[PDB]
């Protein structure tokens, strides 16, 4: 709520962020092999960042669908 | 502790039933489709094979060289292997001459035309009576064919949450069903199995990391990757062409790429012949190169044998 | 009277499910020209079909 | 009508940015390269920058010159420049020296915006260090990545500017109470973006000023992504106008060639040369020959990149793509 909410939608998308800008200074070429390893987590952190986005959303109408 | 780098396990294998081939681009979809079949006719002659194709282009009949139809006929020359091609598309189009909650939700459409083949397939099996113990799929190249193994999860997102005008709730809860009993099956890495054709190049080794991630989605089994058309240059009787030396060099930088990326995978490498491969004949001698890998050194001949 | 949201919102959504099972009969390899110009085709309808879901909607907010 | 060659670019005054992009290896350095060179060679005049944000380095490997931060002029050129710089290798060095962090990852496009006012920023630094000014730069767009969205940024963040207050006026007892413990700042100094990046934009909407040519090998994986290309860049509302299809083997008549598989790509290629054609018949199409090896070094980038002007004819100037072995 406010230490998984936060602490969680946080770390994440900055840990995402901070993934996606060290992709883009190898050569999907020469590296092809991390390139791709990178590519296949930033699409989780994708997920899993979408779905706190929904944890944080159900527990807002979930505190005014009960008082 | 390393696996075999073809598809030898998989043509021997007794379990599997369905056995999907795809690969956007012109990289030998078609080809690989027509030798995993024939090799796994050969290897187990007292099974029955089907080799069923739904492009509009008719290819099987243009890689074998002899007229399929939407009758399941035999591969002359063969025993158990039976190519059929039919078009869905059309035939799902017919019966419907509305769709409206097709079209809005996501996967009907697929799911629809998949289930409107395998009806004309076990018609086959009755008027033939003849029972087919393993069919392959020549995997449509556009468009994602096989999407509807999401259909079952979504339709529920969609039901506690909204809504004769209510026979369509009825004959849609008949429907996640058909697909559920399905993709219960394709989702059994003993019955089913996903065979992924690619050239090595970039945009094409993109392309099937797509695949394979969509396929890993829908819960479906990737386990091999069959990269066609590759040179091996330096293997040949002499050194003549340069722009083509050239190539080779680069395939081989992302073979070793691709090994890296995919070490759990069977990375099969098909080498590129002169000329088409085409016919029995043809399809056969290249097709073993998907059992008994491929050897640039004392094969070197095998692959101009072709035409 | 129900026209706009329902002779529209059909007309299309028919009219895109009707060129879809058309795009899938050509070979997007020997006819990559018309292909393409249908697809683009498709990716408006997809548009147009998706904002008669909010002029539909935001009625029901309106 | 519309010529099959750049001539019509490569001869124009007007234009002051170029942006050349293609993913997969179909030649887009080669061709930023190209496209530069026979700029320079064209207009004499003018002073010419060609820039990459590539970390590989990759107009040094092309003209085989060390380039780096520091606009360097070719070395047998004249008012052709080359500069290779990374934003990223920057950014991590701009602040790097909190909340104007965890707002980027979440609004799609400032990332851009940001890497590419860094690059920005670099050149005009050059110009003053060196007190030239430059008339037309050319872009060797990175090659993944949508480098410049950013484009997209401005009627996005007025989503949020309209958002960020029509909740700071529906809840006014509460927006008034709502001591917003961060000032204006955010709603004030991410409000200043959408116009340091609103001017940028409207000189790269400028038929006239900037366009883009992209790049691609004449298969169907390429056209594809091509294809796709120019849709992102039709929705930025760019300027598309040109597309060189690289790596053509016109074998259809060739010297020495006897050769049975080189034969059958050709095939293929000339049936999606034709659909292109028929897709794009307003574009430039410009075909270019595929040479025996690599082309590096100005001396040959120039003599492949000629044909970007006047189109080139299998038949006469088929040796021509022979004095590169
Ligand atoms: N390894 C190969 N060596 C030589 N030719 C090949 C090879 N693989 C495929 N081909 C050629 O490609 C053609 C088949 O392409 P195809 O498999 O139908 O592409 P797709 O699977 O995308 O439809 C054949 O005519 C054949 O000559
Ligand atoms: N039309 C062509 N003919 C022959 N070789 C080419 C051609 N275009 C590019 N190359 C070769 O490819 C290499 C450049 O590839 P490059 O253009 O840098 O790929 P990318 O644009 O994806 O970065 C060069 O070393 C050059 O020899």
């Amino acid at each position: 709520p406010g230490n998984e909410l936060s602490k969680k939608y946080l770390a994440k998308v900055k840990e995402r962020h901070e993934l996606k800008e060290f992709n883009n200074s190898i050569s999907a070429q020469d590296n092809y092999a991390k390139w791709t390893k990178n590519n296949r987590k930033l699409d989780s952190l994708d997920k899993e960042i979408n779905n706190l986005k929904d944890e944080i959303q159900s527990e807002n109408k979930a505190f005014q669908a009960h008082l | 502790l390393t696996v075999e780098p073809n598809l030898h396990s998989l043509i021997t294998s007794t379990t599997h039933k369905w056995i999907f081939v795809g690969g956007k681009g012109g990289v030998g979809k078609t080809t690989s489709s027509c030798s995993i079949a024939i090799q796994m006719a050969l290897s187990q002659p007292n099974k029955q094979f089907l080799l069923i194709s739904t492009d509009p282009a008719h290819n099987l009949s243009d890689a074998f060289g002899e007229k399929f139809g939407k009758d399941a006929r035999k591969v002359t020359g063969m025993n158990n292997l039976s190519c059929m091609e039919i078009d869905p598309s059309a035939a799902l189009k017919d019966m419907n001459d509305l769709a409206d909650l097709t079209g809005s939700i996501p996967g009907i459409d697929e799911a629809l035309s998949f289930m409107e083949v395998m009806k004309h397939i076990k018609r086959q099996e009755q008027d033939e009576g003849e029972t087919f113990d393993t069919v392959i799929f020549d995997t449509a190249p556009t468009g994602h064919t096989l999407r509807f193994l999401q259909l079952p999860n979504t339709l529920s997102k969609l039901l506690e949450k909204f809504g004769g005008n209510v026979d369509i709730s009825g004959k849609l809860n008949e429907l996640k069903a058909n697909v559920e009993t399905i993709r219960q099956q394709f989702t059994d890495p003993d019955l089913t199995t996903f065979v992924c054709v690619c050239i090595s190049e970039f945009l094409s080794l993109y392309e099937t990391e797509r695949l394979i991630q969509e396929l890993i989605s829908y819960d479906m089994d990737v386990n091999s990757i069959i990269v066609n058309q590759l040179l091996f240059a330096e293997n040949d009787q002499e050194h003549n062409c340069k722009r083509c030396q050239a190539r080779w060099k680069m395939q081989k930088k992302y073979l070793d790429q691709i090994d890296e990326l995919y070490e759990d995978f069977h990375v099969v490498k098909m080498p590129l012949c002169a000329g088409e491969i085409r016919g029995l004949n043809n399809l056969t001698k290249f097709s073993q190169f998907l059992n008994k890998e491929y050897n640039p050194i004392t094969d070197g001949k095998v692959i101009y044998e072709l035409e």
